[PDB]
RNA sequence: GGGGAGUGAAAUAGAUCCUGAAACCGCAUGCAUACAAGCAGUGGGAGCACCUUUGUGGUGUGACUGCGUACCUUUUGUAUA
RNA sequence: AGUCGGCCUGCGCGGAAGAUGUAACGGGG
RNA sequence: GUCAGGUCGAGUAGACCAAGGCGCUUGAGAGAACUCUGCUGAAGGAACUAGGCAAAAUGGUACCGUAACUUCGGGAGAAGG
RNA sequence: GGGUAAGUUCCGACCUGCACGAAUGGCAUAAUGAUGGCGGCGCUGUCUCCAGCAGAGGCUCAGUGAAAUCGAAAUCGCUG
RNA sequence: CAUCUCAUCCUGGGGCUGAAGCAGGUCCCAAGGGUAUGGCUGUUCGCCAUUUAAAGAGGUACGCGAGCUGGGUUUAGAACGUCGUGAGACAGUUCGGUCCCUAUCUACCGUGGGCGCUGGAAAUUUGAGAGGAUCUGCUCCUAGUACGAGAGGACCAGAGUGGACGAACCUCUGGUGUACCGGUUGUGACGCCAGUCGCAUCGCCGGGUAGCUAUGUUCGGAAGGGAUAACCGCUGAAAGCAUCUAAGCGGGAAGCCUACCUCAAGAUAAGAUUUCCCUAGGACUUUAUGUCCUCUAAAGAGCCGUUCGAGACUAGGACGUUGAUAGGUUGGAUGUGGAAGCAUAGUGAUAUGUGAAGCUGACCAAUACUAAUUGCUCGUGAGGCUUGACU
């Protein structure tokens, strides 16, 4: 139910070892220049050679 | 044909190719082969179809009868060669599909109406 | 022994003339390929490398593409090995073919496939365990494993304890089966029984080896 | 186990889960463009796909049938006269299911939802 | 599919109506009893002039069950209610008639009588 | 909230404002560390890095290795679970 | 052609079965 | 403490609604074990268990019918149809 | 003795009452009791022996963010 | 929910017998597997009923309450008997009487990330080792034979069919199947009639496709080899004889090692085979798998997307336009059981026809209509030295 010891300091990192986060997967639209999430719509509206909300 | 087609080429193989055209209701005589060791005879099982299931080579129909007092009920698979003959007696008019509810009546209460052109 | 590489189509029933009902496996048999042979001199054991169906030429890595070409055969989807002896590897050589007419009706056959996967189970359905009481004063306890071991002698859980855990999805063999027919104009075994595993699944028959 | 099921869930009882694609069927027919989850975009094909394929013929049966499915008589009259019409020869694939990004107040990723000869 | 506690209509004229099956015999932990199978039975009724009376611990052969039995060409044969025949010490019909209809699962050198005495044979 | 500019002797004296310790939490650099069993030190000891020097020098680290079951209290007696 | 069986002693043999794992030389041997 | 509509209903019970008021201040997915709350379940039917605990079951109106016993009131809505 | 296949419980007896007994009342008693014991019909997932499904958690993601405990830990097994 | 011991309950192998046979008694070897369900009682036990091949004896905090229960016993209420003047009490009895904890470490069951493995990669593998499994009845035959006065009744060997247990699977038989079909009650709404939606446990009721599943279906514990235990020997001295033993040579068990199934090179001893990829220039010295700059970015891996009979997250499998990966569409199949509208018959409830119609999750097959991108990152530039062989 509760520990024993204190956890060292040493032991808590090492647990923490594995919550890097990782960054995104990200292109450079050519119908436009701007860079968006791969397979997502940009915020304006573009993906792919169309638009949305002209 | 919810099966492979090649599971549907070997289950066509063997399907029987005269089969008569009976519903749930109806009163049927089913000869059924029967070896009483070397001798081989053909029964006669006569009651109402209770429920019939349509899958090409698994097909089914179950036929309800009272023996001597006893309800019994029989699941006949429909290729199988121990069916040797369907004969229909008479066709019913019911509603459903499936006639369950017969388990639970009996006699005048189990009659089921003559289905006529 | 050698052996061959199908996929479970399905199970259907054959009908005897006698009227007799037969649950039946059809496996689908593409035939084998040999690609490799390995011998005594070169690897150590005896042993026919074998491919079978087909893979697209862009999910084919190079290497792959070099180690078929060496060979006489197109990449297929799946490479198997088969351990046999000699005088089983006469008139076997790469590029050669397996068929399905190495088997004959009423041969006792072992199967070997990939379980069916469930996931992550607990001792009632991975192990056969006891339920515990549903309603006698029980608390939230139903399923659950119940003791896991002693007291302080040994102190510990023992090795190979059956807990909760993942069920299935495993290699797993069925001997003693029958060959119901062999079709070879339409490259299929139909075997009695059940297989292991999912319809499109790997299957690798083999002789008995129980003999 | 799951093994073959199709069908979602998204956290709600089956009667609210036919209300609520019920109401994303409607607004989508009226908007023709909107922003939804994703999850709730790919389920919303299965569910306002085959009511273009119902109103393709124009049948008093099929009006009914739409308008029980529906119980929006203005989305029936544009399915039989505006959007059955358009994808009369279109052999499915009426919508187009377009991920875009993330809900801020949720993080939840979301999607447009568009028809396809719109605008 | 008998187990103990079922309640088993008679299906000769030895004297009982309801038996209670006690024991599945023939092989420990043994669960069910299917037709053909011989069953450890207490007498719950019986007719007033009988050779059987009520509390009498006597053997018994199932030949009606509403489970059904399987035939080797995929069908089951269900009855609507579950029966069995009084037996000997020996294991052996105490009946002279056999009621209701019976299946040929019985077809033994053992249980010939039942199948010549009853009125149909499935 | 901050960076400049400006004020001031001083702004890591800027209002949570004299000084600004410890626990505790970051980042940077050097060395060690993913075949190895325990009060985490101690005695020895290779290698590396940086300072310096022509050192039998200094500073950090510490492969490998012998020995080694915290402190207090209470007890006949405590690594004591 | 040596053989018989009585003692007194040195060192051995049997009598000698238990529960987590050899486990009654600390170990290798 | 007061008010309190509609349909059916003996009813202020209950189901669905009106006037009026709300969606209960984390959401989104997924759809493992296990827990909780429910629904259904072959054959059997208390073999469960300290114990039929819990569940299942019964259930309205009219009419017929209703035992022992009784303090003559009951029991009694006995039971059952 | 009865009840059950089988009854340390139950009911009816017997009387050898360790150690009942007459207003700290004795023996009965219709009705009544969310009262104790026992038996039966029905009914059942209570069970044989569990299977499937629905919702809520669990699990993953985003946001907020406790608790008891804690000498210090580079915190394996076995035999002693 | 276990795990061990053997002083063995069954099954296996033997000696002796007051062992004719069957069956026993007794001792030796043997721990592989197996080893009841109920009635009574809080019981453990015990008795009884009925089974079974057998219903073993023990250890494990009289194993197991941070796994469950709480019937007994041992709180407070109350009563009986008994003791006490009494408050109260018990060699006793009776009725009633709150069971907390979100798991840090070790352990254990699963499932990943990192790094290593003498350049990198994609596959396929060997098997040091580990785990699982290991039970048994009855019938027939040999044969009514051997044995026996009869009664009765075998060894050895063969065949079949069961129980329990385990595994896989879903063709069959069923269950479930709250996104499939239908019937029906009440109420509200859609302007209304008609039609058909919401709510009432999925309102209730009847069916039911896939998937999952057992009670369903198939399979398994086969045979063999080696070394042995008790035991039986052969030849044979010591000890002229005898003697299984000292030399030498054998047989011999459900036990041991293999054999069958699964895992397995983190087996740091990191194994093997096949195939694939990388062959640019300079400068500076710390002169060495040396540093920096320019050029290079491969085989392949991942991110990402469509997904899955794979799955907690992962991992794993398939596919990403030179594409059937998912959805949709089309066709089929299935299930339900006679749609709506209209007509006709009827006073009407309703019936019939049009038409086995209408609708039909998850199935099968086709089909680029929608969505799987034009990308990015990681992974390099021939892989130290020393010996020995061929070169
Ligand atoms: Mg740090
Ligand atoms: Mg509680
Ligand atoms: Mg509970
Ligand atoms: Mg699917
Ligand atoms: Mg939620
Ligand atoms: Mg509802
Ligand atoms: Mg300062
Ligand atoms: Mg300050
Ligand atoms: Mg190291
Ligand atoms: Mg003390
Ligand atoms: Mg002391
Ligand atoms: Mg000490
Ligand atoms: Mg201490
Ligand atoms: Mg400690
Ligand atoms: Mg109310
Ligand atoms: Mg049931
Ligand atoms: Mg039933
Ligand atoms: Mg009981
Ligand atoms: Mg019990
Ligand atoms: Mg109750
Ligand atoms: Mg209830
Ligand atoms: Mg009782
Ligand atoms: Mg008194
Ligand atoms: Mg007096
Ligand atoms: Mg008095
Ligand atoms: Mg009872
Ligand atoms: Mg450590
Ligand atoms: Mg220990
Ligand atoms: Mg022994
Ligand atoms: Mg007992
Ligand atoms: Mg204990
Ligand atoms: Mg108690
Ligand atoms: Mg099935
Ligand atoms: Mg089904
Ligand atoms: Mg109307
Ligand atoms: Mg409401
Ligand atoms: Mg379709
Ligand atoms: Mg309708």
């Amino acid at each position: 139910a509760v520990q024993q010891n204190r956890k060292s300091r040493s032991r808590r990192d090492m647990r923490r070892s594995h919550d890097a986060l990782t960054e995104n997967a990200l292109t450079v639209d050519q119908a436009t220049g701007e860079t968006h999430r791969r397979h997502h719509v940009t915020k304006d509206g573009f993906y792919r050679g169309r638009q949305l909300f002209a | 044909s919810g099966k492979h087609p090649l599971v549907q080429a070997i289950e066509n193989s063997q399907l029987k190719t005269d089969l008569p055209e009976f519903a749930p209701g109806d009163t049927v005589v089913v000869q059924v082969k029967v070896k009483e060791g070397d001798r081989e005879r053909l029964q006669a099982f006569e009651g109402v179809v209770i429920a019939k299931k349509n899958r090409g080579l698994n097909s089914a129909f179950t036929v309800r009868k009272i023996s001597s007092g006893v309800g019994v009920e029989r699941v006949f698979q429909t290729h199988s060669p121990v069916v040797a003959k369907i004969e229909v007696k008479r066709r019913g008019d019911v509603r459903r599909a499936k006639l369950y509810y017969l388990r639970d009546l009996s006699g005048k209460a189990a009659r089921i109406r003559e289905k006529l052109p | 022994a050698i052996g061959l590489v199908g996929r479970k189509c399905g199970m259907t029933r054959i009908f005897t003339d006698a009227g007799v009902s037969v649950p039946v496996t059809v496996i689908e048999v593409d035939p084998n390929r040999i690609t490799q042979i390995k011998t005594l001199e070169t690897d150590g054991y005896q042993a026919v490398q074998v491919t079978t169906g087909e893979r697209r030429e862009s999910r084919v890595t190079n290497a792959q593409k070099g180690h078929f070409a060496k060979a006489g055969v197109a990449a297929g989807r799946l490479v198997k090995e088969f351990r046999v002896t000699e005088a089983e590897l006469e008139g076997r050589e790469v590029g050669g073919t397996i068929g399905v007419d190495l088997f004959t009706v009423g041969q006792i056959v072992d199967v070997t496939g990939q379980s069916k996967g469930k996931g992550f189970q607990g001792g009632v359905k991975r192990w056969n365990f006891r339920t515990q009481d549903a309603t006698h004063g029980n608390s939230v306890s139903h399923r659950v494993l119940g003791s896991t071991g002693q007291n302080q002698t040994p102190g510990r859980v023992f090795k190979g304890k059956k807990m909760a855990g993942h069920l299935g999805d495993e290699r797993v063999t069925v001997q003693g089966l029958e060959i119901v027919s062999v079709d070879t104009e339409r490259s299929v075994l139909v075997v009695k029984g059940a297989i292991p595993g999912a319809t499109g699944g790997d299957v690798i028959v083999r002789p008995t080896i129980k003999a | 186990m799951r093994h073959r099921n199709s069908g979602v869930k998204l956290g709600r009882t089956s009667s609210h889960r036919k209300a609520m694609f019920q109401n994303l069927a409607n607004s989508l027919f009226e908007h023709e463009l909107i922003k939804t989850t994703l999850p709730k975009a790919k389920e919303l094909r299965r569910v306002a796909e085959p009511l273009i394929t119902l109103a393709k013929n124009d049948t008093v049966a099929n009006r009914r049938l739409a308008f029980a499915r529906t119980r929006n008589a203005a989305t029936v009259g544009k399915l039989f006269t505006v959007l059955g019409p358009r994808y009369k020869e279109r052999n499915g694939g009426y919508l187009r299911v377009l991920k875009a990004g993330f809900r801020a107040g949720d993080a939840a990723p979301m999607a447009y939802v568009e028809l396809v000869d719109r605008e | 599919m008998i187990q103990t506690e079922t309640m088993l209509d008679v299906a000769d004229n030895s004297g009982a109506r309801r038996v209670q099956c006690i024991k599945v015999l023939g092989g420990s932990h043994r669960r069910y009893a299917s037709v053909g199978d011989i069953i450890k039975v207490t007498v719950k009724e019986a007719i007033p002039r009988a050779r059987v009376k009520k509390g009498d611990v006597m053997n018994a052969v199932v030949v009606r069950t509403k489970f059904g039995i399987r035939r080797p060409d995929g069908s089951v044969i269900r009855f609507d209610d579950n029966a069995a025949v009084i037996l000997n010490n020996n294991k052996a019909p105490i009946a002279t008639r056999i009621f209701g209809p019976v299946t040929r699962e019985l077809r033994t050198e053992q249980f010939m009588k039942i199948i010549s005495l009853a009125p149909e044979v499935l």
